[PDB]
RNA sequence: AGGGGAUCGAAGACGAUCAGAUACCGUCGUAGUCUUAACCAUAAACUAUGCCGAUUAGGGAUCGGACGGUGUUAUUUUUUGACCCGUUCGGCACCUUACGAUAAAUCAAAAUGUUUGGGCUCCUGGGGGAGUAUGGUCGCAAGGCUGAAACUUAAAGAAAUUG
RNA sequence: UUUUUUUUUUUUUUUUU
C-alpha cells in the first residue's frame, strides 16, 4: 500500500453506496475453488456475500493495465448477453476501445482475413462464462484477459479478476462504470480525482428497444 | 465354427479315446 | 471397444440381481437391465369417456386409472420403438424426453 | 558462459513470475501484464511501470489471477487482498 | 505487402534479429518475416507419402510431403502438408516448416572451450508411439542416429549426439515431430547457468505504436 | 504398509514442484529426509525447510522456489565402488555437471562429486538435477 | 492455490478439519464437572464417557453413554474444565 | 416452390440499405427503379429483385427487420442510446435496505457511516 | 513393467523367473532342447546326400498357377 | 441315496412353415427344476482393470456414523424421531476438465515412467497345431489341475478413418 | 408381424523444381 498506491486511490462513501445499490455484494449461490479470497460471508439462504473493498481494489488495478498499453485502439471489449451490451459500446465511446456486442465470430484473433481480425492487447470481457470463445481465442495470441468474475464464473484464463455480480443489469453497468470513470482519470483527460464526471450511471444500464 | 461347439466336438473325442484305451489295456 | 461406461445395467457394487421376464417376449433378463415404463392411463379412452358419462346413474363417478408397469428386455424395446439407437455423443444424456 | 566469459546462447529465456518455469518460444498463452506506476497525483508515468511475465500453464490451471494479487502485494500495489491464512 | 503486426514492423527494421522475436511468445504468421531474418537456410524433402480416401467413385488420391528447414547456425522447423499435387504439397511444406521454425540450444560434454557443439541436456520427445532420446557425445563423435534423424540434426548444427528410438520408429512423420519436440525442450530445460533473475522489458509489439 | 519414507518425501515434493506449488507437507520425519533436504538446500534445489516437532515422527514444510526439475530415490540402495560412480551417473543424470548423485558413505549422506574428492564409496540412495 | 502457509492455519480450519488430519492431533474430546440435583458434590466426567456414571456416594445416574458422546441426566449442569 | 435465391436477397438487401427514401411500397415505381441504379439487363431477374424489394419495404413499415440498415434507423438508434433519466436508481430517495452480513463489511471496510437499514435474514 | 522383484536379497528369484520366461522365446527354446538333433531331417547339418525315389510336381500356392518340379 | 414333484421344461412324440426343418412357432412331455446327507470345483466366476501405501483438479447428489446451528412437526417433569444448513470419517458411484497417460477408444486412474527403481505375488512372448498327445494326481462318473512336440503359415489381431 | 438359399480362379496404381 504505501509503495506504489497514494492514499487518493482509497474507496470513497459514494463509491461504496454505488457498488452497494447495483447489488455488486449479491453473488452467486455456488463458490468456485479460485473465487474464494474474494468471499466475505455466506448468508444463512446459501448466497455468498463478496468483499466489495476487494471489488474496488481490483477494479483500480485493471484501469493501470488499461493506461499501461498507451493506445486506445489496442483494447477489446466483449460482452454477450444484452445487459452488458450497452455498457461495452459506451466504455468503448468514452475510453478509445474496440466493442464486440452479442455473438463473437470465431477465428477473430487467430484467422487474420476474416473480416473482424483485431490484434488486440487486452480482452475485457463480462461473465467470462458465456465468452469462454473470446478468452479461448486469447489464449492463442497472447493477450492478457479481465473479466468481470462471479463467484461460481469459470477463471480458465482470467489472468485480473473482478469479484461483482454479472447477472443483474444494475450491478452489470455499475463495475463498467467504475473502471470507464477510472482509466480516464489516469490517462489524464479528467483533471482532478475529486471532480464530479458529468456523464451518469444510467447512460450505462441496459435499456429495451 | 463356435469356439464352445469346438470345446464340445473336441471333448466328445476325448471321451471316444479314452474307451479305446481301456479296450486294449 | 467398450460401448458404455455402465456397461449395459445398473448393478455397480451389487454382485447378482434376480431376473425377470420381458413383457411381450418372456426373456429372462436383470431387473436393473430391463428397460421398465409405469404407464398411468384410463380404462376407458378417452373417445369413449363420454358415453360412460351418459351411462353414469350416479352421474358422479371417476373412471378409474389402469396401473401398469411393462418391463421389456433389449430386443423387445427396440423393436417395438419404445427406445432408439442414438448417436456416439447422444448416447450420455440420462435426461427423461421432455413435454 | 564459456572459459573466455562469453555468451554463445543464441538468447536467454525468461522465468514466470509465478512458478520460475522458463517460458517457451512457442509457449502462445503465455501473458506478459505491464501496470503503470502513478504519481502523487493519480497520474500514469508513461515508460515507467512494473512488468510481469506469466507461464501458458499457470494461466491454464486457473491460479493466474491469484499468483497475480501474491506479487502485486509483494511489489505493493495491492492494500489487503491476498492471505496467506487462507 | 505485410498484413500483421509483425509483418510491418519487420520491413520497417522495428525488428533486430529473430531470436529478440523468439524471447516474447510472439507467433510468426508471415513466412516471409522467417526469410528476411533467416537467409541462406536449406530445404530438404524426406519423403512423398500417398494418403487415400475412399470414396463411392474410387480413391481420392492426396500426397502428403514432409519438408524440413534449418540452418546450422541452431534454427530447425518442420512442415507436412498434404495437396491433391506433389508439387504444390511440397511448395506449402516449405512455407509451414518456415512458419514454425524454433531455436536450438547447443551444449558440451564436460570442456568449456569450442562448446557449442552437442546437446546441453539430455531431451526426449514423443509423438504417437515414437520416442526418440537424444544424449550429448563427446567431442569427435559423430552423429549417431538413422539417416531421417541425423539429416535433420545436420541442419540443427549438433555436430555430436548419442541417439535411441523405440516404438514404431518406420512411421517417418512421427519420428521426426518426436525428434522435433526433443529439439524445442531442449532450450526451457531450467539449468544452472538460466538460475540467474532476468530484467523483464516490454514487448516491441505493445511498446511501438505505428 | 509403508516401506521408503524417503520415496514419499521425494515424491510429495517432485508432485508440488510439477504442480507449480511454492511448498509441501512431509510426513514423516527421518535423520535420512532430513540430511537429504540439507543437499538439496545446498546447492540451491529447494529454499527454506522446516520440522514440525511432535510426540511421533515429525513432519517437514519445504518452501519450493521453483528451480528443481527432479528429484528421485534409487530402491534398492545399490552398493557402488569407485569405479562405478561414473557409470551410475551417465546411466542416470542429465549432462554431468548439472546433477548430484546422493550416495551414503561411512563419512554420511553426501554427493557424487564429493565422493571423488574424499576418494570414498558407499551406497545409491537418490538423485536430483 | 499455489501459495499457503501451512505452518499457522486458521483457527476455524482447525475446528474443521479431523482430528487426526490437523498439524498436531489435538484430542477434541474435554473432561466437564456434573453437578448433581439434590447434593453438592462434583464428580469429574469424561466428555465421551463410555460408561453409566453413578455420582460418588449419590446413588444417582449422571449420564448415559451412546453414539460416542455422554448424553447427561436431565436436572443437571455441567462445567468444562 | 416460390423461394427467392441468395443473388436476389443479397442485392435487393444492399438496394434498401441504401437507396429507402428513394424506394416506396408501389411495385410499379420500384420497377422503374431498379432499371436506373442498378445493371440487371434481365427481366426476369429485375423483376424478382423489385418484387422482393417491396415485400421487406411493406415489413419496415412494421418495425423489422434486423439487419438491413438503412441508416434511418441507425440514427435512430443514436437518439435512443443517449437518452437517460436524470434521476438515478441507485439514490437511495428508509435509505438503503441490506443485511446484517452486508453491514459488517461496512464496519469491516471502514465505512460505518451509510444509511444502513439492516433487514433480518431467515430461511423460509 | 511388471510386479518383478526390487529386493536387494531377490537375485534368486530374477534368476528363476527369466529361466523359466526364456523358454516361451522360440528361438532359445528350439536350441536349448536340441530340436535340430532330434526332429531335423538333417542332423544338424547344413546338407545331406540322398537317393532320388521319384519325381513329384507340387502345385504353387495362389496366387500363383505352376507345377514346382521336385524329387523324392 | 431318500423325500417331494405345482409350474416350467433338455431328450422324445406330434401339428405347422419350408426344397428339406432332426430348428425357430404351437400341444403334450421324462430327467431336471424344490429339499436332507454326500460329491463335483468349473462360468463373459467381468470393473475383461491383482493386493498394500503416499501424493495430485474442481462439484453436487446419496448410504452409515459423529459433531455444530437453526426453525417447524409428534411426544415430553423439554429428551428423542422426521425434515433443513454446514463440517468430518468411511463407502457405492457420478458430472466437467486435462497440469498428465495411452495407438486410440478412453482413464482421478489405465496419472506421478526414456527426467525410466515404494513393497510383494501371478501370467504373456506372431497366428495355428492346442489347452491337444503323453505322464502324474484328484473324482463314482462327467471331468478338473499340471501340460508338450512334430508339422504348418505372413500374417492373425487392437483402436479409429472414409466409403 | 409369414419367407428371401447361393455367386467358381487370378487380375483393380507412379515422380520433381
Ligand atoms: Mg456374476
Ligand atoms: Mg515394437
Ligand atoms: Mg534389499
Ligand atoms: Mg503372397
Ligand atoms: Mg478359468
Ligand atoms: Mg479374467
Ligand atoms: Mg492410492
Ligand atoms: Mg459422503
Ligand atoms: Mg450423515
Ligand atoms: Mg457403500
Ligand atoms: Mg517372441
Ligand atoms: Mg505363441
Ligand atoms: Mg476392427
Ligand atoms: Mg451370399
Ligand atoms: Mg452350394
Ligand atoms: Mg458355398
Amino acid at each position: 500500500a504505501p509503495a506504489n498506491l497514494p492514499s487518493i486511490f482509497n474507496a470513497t462513501s459514494t463509491d461504496i453506496e454505488q457498488l452497494l445499490a447495483a447489488q455488486c455484494h449479491i453473488g452467486s449461490k455456488n463458490l468456485g475453488v479460485h473465487m474464494q479470497p474474494y468471499l466475505w460471508k455466506t448468508r444463512a439462504d446459501g448466497v455468498n456475500i463478496l468483499n466489495v473493498g476487494k471489488t474496488w481494489e481490483k477494479i483500480v488495478l485493471a484501469a493501470r493495465i488499461i493506461a499501461a498499453i498507451d493506445n486506445p485502439a489496442d483494447i477489446c471489449v466483449i460482452s454477450a448477453r444484452p445487459y452488458g451490451q450497452r455498457a461495452v459500446l459506451k466504455f468503448a465511446a468514452h475510453t478509445g476501445a474496440q466493442a464486440i456486442a452479442g455473438r463473437f465470430t470465431p477465428g477473430s484473433f487467430t484467422n487474420y482475413i476474416t473480416r473482424s481480425f483485431k490484434e488486440p492487447r487486452l480482452i475485457i470481457v463480462t461473465d467470462p462464462r458465456t465468452d469462454a470463445q473470446a478468452i479461448k481465442e486469447a489464449s492463442y495470441v497472447n493477450i492478457p484477459v479481465i473479466a468481470l468474475c462471479d463467484a461460481d464464473s469459470p477463471t480458465e484464463y482470467v489472468d485480473v479478476a473482478i469479484p461483482t455480480n454479472n447477472k443483474g443489469r444494475h450491478a452489470i453497468g455499475c463495475v463498467w462504470w467504475m473502471l470507464a470513470r477510472e482509466v480516464l482519470r489516469l490517462r489524464g483527460t479528467i483533471y482532478n480525482r475529486e471532480t464530479p464526471w458529468d456523464v451518469m450511471v444510467d447512460l450505462y444500464f441496459y435499456r429495451d428497444p | 465354427m463356435r469356439a464352445k461347439w469346438r470345446k464340445k466336438r473336441v471333448r466328445r473325442l476325448k471321451r471316444k479315446r479314452r474307451k479305446m484305451r481301456a479296450r486294449s489295456k | 471397444v467398450k460401448k458404455r461406461k455402465n456397461n449395459g445395467r445398473n448393478k455397480k457394487g451389487r454382485g447378482h440381481v434376480k431376473p425377470i421376464r420381458c413383457s411381450n417376449c418372456s426373456r429372462c433378463t436383470p431387473k436393473d437391465k430391463a428397460i421398465k415404463r409405469f404407464t398411468i392411463r384410463n380404462m376407458v379412452e378417452s373417445a369413449a369417456i363420454r358415453d360412460i358419462s351418459d351411462a353414469s346413474v350416479f352421474a358422479e363417478y371417476t373412471v378409474p386409472k389402469m396401473y401398469l408397469k411393462l418391463q421389456y428386455c433389449v430386443s423387445c424395446a427396440i423393436h417395438g420403438k419404445i427406445v432408439r439407437v442414438r448417436s456416439r455423443e447422444g448416447r450420455r444424456n440420462r435426461a427423461p424426453p421432455p413435454r | 558462459e564459456n572459459d573466455r566469459g562469453e555468451i554463445v546462447d543464441l538468447y536467454v529465456p525468461r522465468k514466470c513470475s509465478a512458478t520460475g518455469r522458463i517460458i517457451k518460444s512457442k509457449d502462445h498463452g503465455s501473458c506478459q501484464i505491464t501496470i503503470a506506476k502513478v504519481d502523487e497525483n493519480g497520474r500514469a508515468i508513461q515508460g515507467e511501470n512494473i512488468i510481469y511475465a506469466l507461464s501458458g500453464f499457470v494461466r491454464a490451471m486457473g491460479e493466474s489471477d491469484d499468483s497475480l494479487n501474491r506479487l502485486a502485494q509483494r511489489d505493493g500495489l495491492l492494500k489487503a487482498v491476498w492471505n496467506p491464512q487462507r | 505487402q505485410p498484413v500483421t503486426k509483425l509483418g510491418r514492423l519487420v520491413k520497417a527494421g522495428k525488428i533486430k534479429s529473430m531470436e529478440e522475436i523468439y524471447l516474447h511468445s510472439l507467433p510468426i504468421k508471415e513466412y516471409q518475416i522467417v526469410d528476411f531474418f533467416l537467409p541462406k537456410l536449406k530445404d530438404e524433402v524426406m519423403k512423398i507419402k500417398p494418403v487415400q480416401k475412399q470414396t463411392r467413385a474410387g480413391q481420392r488420391t492426396r500426397f502428403k510431403a514432409i519438408v524440413i528447414i534449418g540452418d546450422s547456425e541452431g534454427h530447425v522447423g518442420l512442415g507436412i502438408k498434404t495437396s491433391k499435387e506433389v508439387a504444390t504439397a511440397i511448395r506449402a511444406a516449405i512455407i509451414i516448416a518456415k512458419l514454425s521454425v524454433i531455436p536450438v540450444r547447443r551444449g558440451y560434454w564436460g570442456a568449456n572451450l569450442g562448446l557449442p557443439h552437442s546437446l546441453p541436456v539430455k531431451e526426449s520427445g514423443k509423438c504417437g508411439s515414437v520416442t526418440v532420446r537424444l544424449i550429448p557425445a563427446p567431442r569427435g563423435t559423430s552423429l549417431v542416429a538413422s539417416p531421417a534423424v541425423k539429416r535433420l540434426l545436420q541442419l540443427a548444427g549438433i555436430e555430436d549426439a548419442y541417439t535411441s528410438s523405440s516404438g514404431s520408429t518406420k512411421t517417418l512423420e512421427n519420428t521426426l515431430k518426436a525428434t522435433f519436440a526433443a529439439v524445442s525442450n531442449t532450450y526451457g530445460f531450467l539449468t544452472p547457468n538460466l538460475w540467474k533473475e532476468t530484467k523483464l522489458t516490454r514487448s516491441p509489439l505493445e511498446e511501438f505504436a505505428d | 504398509v509403508r516401506t521408503s519414507v524417503l520415496h514419499d518425501a521425494l515424491n510429495s515434493i517432485n508432485n508440488a514442484e510439477k504442480a507449480g506449488k511454492r511448498q509441501v507437507l512431509i510426513r514423516p520425519s527421518s535423520k535420512v529426509i532430513i540430511k537429504f533436504l540439507q543437499v538439496m538446500q545446498k546447492h540451491g534445489y529447494i529454499g527454506e525447510f522446516e520440522e514440525v516437532d511432535d510426540h511421533r515422527s515429525g513432519k517437514i514444510v519445504v518452501q519450493l522456489n521453483g528451480r528443481m526439475n527432479k528429484c528421485g530415490v534409487i530402491s534398492p540402495r545399490y552398493n557402488v565402488r569407485l569405479a562405478e560412480l561414473e557409470k551410475w551417473v551417465v546411466k542416470l543424470l542429465p549432462a554431468r555437471q548439472f546433477g548430484y548423485v546422493i550416495l551414503t558413505t561411512s563419512a554420511g549422506i553426501m554427493d557424487h562429486e564429493e565422493a571423488r574428492r574424499k576418494h570414498v564409496s558407499g551406497k545409491i540412495i537418490g538423485f536430483f538435477y | 492455490v499455489l501459495a499457503v502457509d501451512l505452518l499457522n492455519p486458521s483457527p476455524a480450519s482447525e475446528a474443521r478439519k479431523h482430528k487426526l488430519k490437523t498439524l498436531v492431533p489435538a484430542p477434541r474430546s474435554f473432561f466437564m464437572d456434573v453437578k448433581c440435583p439434590g447434593c453438592f458434590t462434583i464428580t469429574t466426567v469424561f466428555s465421551h464417557a463410555q460408561t453409566v456414571v453413578i455420582c460418588q456416594g449419590c446413588t444417582t445416574v449422571l449420564c448415559q453413554p451412546t453414539g460416542g458422546k455422554a448424553r447427561l441426566t436431565e436436572g443437571c449442569s455441567f462445567r468444562r474444565k | 416452390g416460390r423461394v427467392r435465391t441468395k443473388t436476389v436477397k443479397k442485392s435487393a438487401k444492399v438496394i434498401i440499405e441504401r437507396y429507402y427514401p428513394k424506394l416506396t411500397l408501389d411495385f410499379e415505381t420500384n420497377k422503374r427503379i431498379c432499371d436506373e441504379i442498378a445493371i440487371i439487363a434481365s427481366k426476369r431477374l429485375r423483376n424478382k429483385i423489385a418484387g422482393y424489394t417491396t415485400h421487406l419495404m411493406k415489413r419496415i413499415q412494421r418495425g423489422p427487420v434486423r439487419g438491413i440498415s438503412f441508416k434511418l434507423q441507425e440514427e435512430e438508434r443514436e437518439r435512443k442510446d443517449q437518452y437517460v433519466p436524470e434521476v438515478s436508481a441507485l439514490d437511495f430517495t428508509g435509505q438503503l435496505d441490506v443485511d446484517t452480513e452486508t453491514k459488517d463489511l461496512l464496519k469491516h471496510l471502514g465505512f460505518d457511516s451509510i444509511p444502513v437499514n439492516v433487514i433480518p435474514v431467515t430461511q423460509a | 513393467s511388471g510386479g518383478k522383484p526390487r529386493g536387494l536379497n531377490a537375485a534368486r528369484k530374477l534368476r528363476n523367473n527369466r529361466r523359466e520366461q526364456r523358454w516361451s522365446d522360440l528361438h532359445y527354446k528350439k536350441r536349448a532342447l536340441g530340436t535340430a538333433f532330434k526332429s531335423s531331417p538333417f542332423g544338424g547339418s547344413s546338407h545331406a546326400k540322398g537317393i532320388v525315389l521319384e519325381k513329384v510336381g507340387v502345385e504353387a500356392k495362389q496366387p500363383n498357377s505352376a507345377i514346382r518340379k521336385c524329387v523324392r
